[PDB]
């Protein structure tokens, strides 16, 4: 749509919503990537430099008995499957720095034991990854919105080349849908995949031999909200206001314009809700 | 039985929502349902307790937000229409930094001054809202204008010594 | 007049408030048409909003029913527009009569009625065309300055009391002179100005 | 939803009929035994068992 | 007329959430009807604004009551009495009272409080007596009342000397006439006639409307709560759908009716505003514009939802 303001009642991260930051950085003996609760609003916003966060895990109980989702972010594709995979307690992606040849190879791809059957298998569009083995500020940015609606699994993405901001950058950017998969899987919670930066200085085993370094990712939930989304001439959503969040903001939806002139505007009715339900049927005990 | 609190009530397959308080009107031994002039039940008899409760609906109201204008500022004042000021407490906005109970509803987000200015942002029953008294929407009592009494006497007259020609524009739609 | 006209040019360029009374009519009409047009999207209890889509996927008897529902919903929409339009049309019509009246009466002749055209005495008026409206500029006379004077109704000269022919008696307090009530011109009282 | 509302003066009826006319005993629709033995109202409320 | 705003959402669907969903299907009819009523509500306040806000600044009534033999006690506000309503004005609320939310319906209060309306009327009254027609056209100019009246005679073609020669005779007739008017308003059961019908007609529509909700509209029950409990959504819709269609009709008739009524009031307000500007501020040359006969001046009065004009006119008694 071009130059039209539209209001759509579609799940969105609430504006100024609380966000739980996470750390996957050793900087002492610090490494954490535990399971996180998942609701409709599974918004994942990792920030990476040398590409340390790679994949994701979805599912209900990860029991290899209920149908579940899983990915790898390879230089080829964001490779996906639906399969009854038996995951380990501490899955990861392993890369080692070899002295004979300067290249990062997979050392232990024991992410899962076996797959019982596949009701869906899938490969996405080709793209490329840098895979650097250095240290630095996170020059890039990646955002994703995982959603489950009407028997369809969906994903949305954007690469932002933000510079030098610890917090999520002030501004407006709009995620563009990348893929749609029709799936019936019901998934209560999800997990993330890390890249362990195995080297010669490490002890040399699967339990203690790792120097993972810096990593950071933030998860924000999604609840049904109404967004007034401004559409530019080209169609990029340049700006959006959330009507549910503020009294000012609610006026804009009723007004159906980004800018409001001074005055009084009636936006919505206010109704109270009864504290208790009281039933006072006849007290007689005798039964018909 | 619960009283003084809005609660859903079901009596013999009849359901209504309101606050139930004892009603002073005395009903006959046989009468069961009391109704209002507008054909809405205003009373009941407790089947189990044989007592009279008056039913009134759980205060609704329209919400209007008073804005100086988007360009000038982002501050807002919300006047619930008709609802009592004590009523209820967007969660942050509820409590009234400056709660003030007017006669047109229950303003929340403006500070009642004692001074009176020209109208700016009309509200209702006298009260007006202005973005000018560092800055805060203030609701005044809307006195009609400066009160001066022309000096009067049987033997006193005033005649103009100078005149001013002015141009005023009136705008009317034709089609 | 020149300075007075100059200000009006500045006022018009600096704000949209002048055309607010007219513009409200323009915006309100535009908004009404837009809602109705949108109405097309609403289902009105039907399986689907687009008329062709309903016909394409439904057999005639079923299609009959759904078509009827749409028509009833769509008939109602149209009725509201026409009914709304008439009220607005009538309102606009009144302005035109007033509009037509202001076009002629302020412009042709001078109106003795107080405040009918502009504020104060209306010397003359000019009309400027506007989109879907007529704008009237009113020149009016307003008396800016007033000087207090003691006054009395009649003057007794020989046991007969005179009254002013056209003006109230006004005295500074030293002598009594007669001046026009709207501008202060003092004339020595004489038989010519009295009866 | 018959559990959560209080009625007035419930009536029960009982008889014996052939297997075919069980569909025939319905409000509105005509029938031999429905016109000679038991005629329900056009807006009857209740459950037939 | 009383500002009435009806929320389309609450009236039609009622409290139940399920009923609300069907209303969403219909579209902006819900939204459009509310807008029309609000427009009407603004007009009733705005109408008031046009009719009574004729003066830039309120003028206090002069403490001295010298009126050049004219007694204005009935017309002017009384400080001792609460609410600053004149004997005529104070009593009218008496008279009006004698003559005279809850549900889905909120009756909004007006922008101008009855008290404020009283002040506007006083200002015009104060303005007319102290400054003649000078206040209408600019800064008010003090003038002797006898002298003001002298000008009035000149406009109607009776020479000013005539007023001065028998001011006492004129003052007594005027005073007696005003007294007669006070008695007439109180004594008559139904003099206000036209004003009363405006209030009664509006009340009838609301009752009819309030009464309208009870009507079945070809549905098994007249109550949304009752119908919903008894019926499931799947086959629920046929009765749920219709009641909604029927009720929508009630609103549209009421909404359409209000606009026609509002339009009539607006013309009356503008006519009334014209009289207020045309008669109170200055003498009107048009014959039978102000009352009957030749017109000297008019004094504005305030009633609930109305304006009562007292007209002073000159008639030739004997030939
Ligand atoms: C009447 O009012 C006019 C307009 O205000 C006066 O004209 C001004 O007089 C001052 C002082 O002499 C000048 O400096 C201005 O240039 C004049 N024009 C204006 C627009 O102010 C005039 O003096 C006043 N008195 C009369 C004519 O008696
Ligand atoms: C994959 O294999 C598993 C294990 O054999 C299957 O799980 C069984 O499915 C049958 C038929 O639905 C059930 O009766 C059994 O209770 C399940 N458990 C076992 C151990 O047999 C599963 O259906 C197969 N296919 C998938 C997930 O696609
Ligand atoms: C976010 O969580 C922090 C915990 O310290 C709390 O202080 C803050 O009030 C929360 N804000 C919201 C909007 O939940
Ligand atoms: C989804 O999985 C959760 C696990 O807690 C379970 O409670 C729920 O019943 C499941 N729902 C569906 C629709 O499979
Ligand atoms: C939008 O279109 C304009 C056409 O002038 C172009 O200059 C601009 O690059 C486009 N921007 C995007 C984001 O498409
Ligand atoms: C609001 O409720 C309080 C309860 O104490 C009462 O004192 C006050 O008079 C009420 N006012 C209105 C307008 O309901
Ligand atoms: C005329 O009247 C006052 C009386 O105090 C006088 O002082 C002055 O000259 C003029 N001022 C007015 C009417 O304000
Ligand atoms: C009237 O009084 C004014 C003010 O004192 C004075 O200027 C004027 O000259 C007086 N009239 C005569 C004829 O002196
Ligand atoms: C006016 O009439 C009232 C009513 O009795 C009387 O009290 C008052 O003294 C009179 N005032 C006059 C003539 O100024």
């Amino acid at each position: 749509r071009s130059s039209v303001l539209h209001s759509t009642q579609d799940l969105f991260l609430p504006f100024f919503s609380n966000v739980t930051w996470f750390h996957a950085i050793h900087v002492t003996k610090r490494f954490d990537n535990p399971v996180l609760p998942f609701n409709d609003g599974v918004y994942f916003a990792s920030t990476e430099k040398s590409n340390i966060i790679r994949g994701w895990i979805f599912g209900t109980t990860l029991d290899s008995k209920t149908q579940s989702l899983l990915i790898v972010n390879n230089a080829t594709n964001v490779v996906i499957k639906v399969c009854e995979f038996q995951f380990c307690n501490d899955p990861f992606l392993g890369v080692y720095y070899h002295k004979n040849n300067k290249s990062w190879m997979e050392s232990e791809f024991r992410v899962y034991s076996s797959a019982n059957n596949c009701t869906f298998e899938y490969v996405s569009q080709p793209f490329l990854m840098d895979l650097e083995g250095k240290q630095g500020n996170f020059k890039n940015l990646r955002e994703f919105v995982f959603k489950n609606i009407d028997g369809y699994f969906k994903i949305y993405s954007k690469h932002t080349p933000i510079n030098l901001v610890r917090d999520l950058p002030q501004g407006f950017s709009a995620l563009e849908p990348l893929v749609d998969l029709p799936i019936g899987i019901n998934i209560t919670r999800f997990q993330t995949l890390l890249a362990l930066h195995r080297s010669y200085l490490t002890p040399g085993d699967s339990s203690s031999g790792w120097t993972a370094g810096a990593a950071a990712y933030y998860v924000g939930y999604l609840q049904p909200r109404t967004f007034l989304l401004k559409y530019n001439e080209n169609g990029t959503i340049t700006d959006a206001v959330d009507c549910a969040l503020d009294p000012l903001s609610e006026t804009k939806c009723t007004l159906k314009s980004f800018t409001v002139e001074k005055g009084i505007y009636q936006t919505s009715n206010f109704r109270v809700q009864p504290t208790e339900s009281i039933v006072r049927f006849p007290n007689i005990t005798n039964l018909c | 039985l619960v009283k003084n609190k809005c609660v859903n009530f079901n009596f013999n397959g009849l359901t209504g929502t309101g606050v139930l308080t004892e009603s002073n009107k005395k009903f006959l031994p046989f009468q069961q349902f009391g109704r209002d002039i507008a054909d809405t039940t205003d009373a009941v008899r407790d089947p189990q307790t044989l007592e009279i409760l008056d039913i009134t609906p759980c205060s609704f109201g329209g919400v209007s937000v008073i804005t100086p204008g988007t360009n000038t500022s982002n501050q807002v004042a919300v006047l619930y229409q008709g609802v009592n000021c004590t009523e209820v407490p967007w969660r942050v906005y509820s409590t009234g930094s400056n709660v003030f109970q007017t006669r047109a509803g229950c303003l929340i987000g403006a500070e009642h001054v004692n001074n009176s200015y020209e109208c700016d942002i009309p509200i209702g029953a006298g009260i007006c809202a202005s973005y000018q008294t560092s800055q805060s929407i203030i609701a005044y009592t809307m006195s009609l204008g400066a009160e001066n009494s022309v000096a009067y006497s049987n033997n006193s007259i005033a005649i103009p010594t100078n005149f001013t020609i002015s141009v005023t524009t009136e705008i009317l739609p034709v089609s | 007049f020149n300075s007075a006209i100059g200000k009006i040019q500045d006022s018009l360029s600096s704000t949209a408030s002048a055309l607010g009374k007219l513009q409200d009519v323009v915006n309100q009409n535009a908004q009404a048409l837009n809602t109705l047009v949108k109405q097309l999207s609403s289902n009105f209890g039907a399986i689907s909003s687009v008329l062709n889509d309903i016909l394409s996927r439904l057999d005639p008897p079923e299609a009959e029913v759904q078509i009827d529902r749409l028509i009833t919903g769509r008939l109602q929409s149209l009725q509201t527009y026409v009914t709304q339009q008439l009220i607005r049309a009538a309102e606009i019509r009144a302005s035109a009569n007033l509009a037509a009246t202001k076009m002629s009466e302020c412009v042709l002749g001078q109106s003795k009625r107080v405040d009918f055209c502009g504020k104060g005495y209306h010397l003359m008026s000019f009309p400027q065309s506007a989109p879907h409206g007529v704008v009237f500029l009113h020149v009016t006379y307003v008396p800016a300055q007033e000087k207090n004077f003691t006054t009395a109704p009649a003057i007794c000269h020989d046991g007969k009391a005179h009254f002013p022919r056209e003006g109230v008696f006004v005295s500074n307090g030293t002598h009594w002179f007669v001046t026009q009530r709207n501008f202060y011109e003092p004339q020595i009282i004489t038989t010519d100005n009295t009866f | 939803k018959l559990n959560d509302l209080c009625f007035t003066n419930v009536y029960a009826d009982s008889f014996v009929i052939r297997g075919d006319e069980v569909r025939q005993i319905a409000p509105g629709q005509t029938g031999k035994i429905a016109d000679y033995n038991y005629k329900l109202p056009d807006d009857f409320t209740g459950c037939v068992i | 007329m009383t500002k009435t705003s009806v929320d389309c959402t609450m009236y039609i669907c009622g409290d139940s959430t399920e009923c609300s969903n069907l209303l969403l299907q219909y579209g902006s009819f819900c939204t459009q009807l509310n807008r029309a009523l609000t427009g009407i509500a603004v007009e009733q306040d705005k109408n008031t604004q046009e009719v009574f806000a004729q003066v830039k600044q309120i003028y206090k009534t002069p403490p001295i009551k010298d009126f050049g033999g004219f007694n204005f006690s009935q017309i002017l506000p009384d400080p001792s009495k609460p609410s600053k309503r004149s004997f005529i004005e104070d009593l009218l609320f008496n008279k009006v009272t004698l003559a005279d939310k809850f549900n889905g319906l909120t009756v909004l209060p007006p922008l101008l409080t009855d008290e404020m309306i009283a002040q506007y009327t006083s200002a015009l009254l104060a303005g007319t007596i102290t400054s003649g027609w000078t206040f209408g056209a600019g800064a008010a100019l003090q003038i002797p009342f006898a002298m003001q009246m002298a000008y009035r005679f000149n406009g109607i073609g009776v020479t000013q000397n005539v007023l001065y020669e028998n001011q006492k005779l004129i003052a007594n007739q005027f005073n007696s006439a005003i007294g007669k008017i006070q008695d007439s308003l109180s004594s008559t059961a139904s003099a206000l006639g036209k004003l009363q019908d405006v209030v009664n007609q509006n009340a009838q529509a609301l009752n009819t409307l309030v009464k309208q909700l009870s009507s079945n509209f070809g549905a098994i029950s007249s109550v949304l709560n009752d119908i919903l409990s008894r019926l499931d959504p799947p086959e629920a819709e046929v009765q749920i759908d219709r009641l909604i269609t029927g009720r929508l009709q009630s609103l549209q008739t009421y909404v359409t009716q209000q606009l026609i009524r509002a339009a009539e009031i607006r013309a009356s307000a503008n006519l009334a505003a014209t009289k207020m500007s045309e008669c109170v501020l200055g003498q009107s040359k048009r014959v039978d514009f102000c009352g009957k006969g030749y017109h000297l001046m008019s004094f504005p009065q305030s009633a609930p939802h109305g304006v009562v004009f007292l007209h002073v006119t000159y008639v030739p008694a004997q030939e």
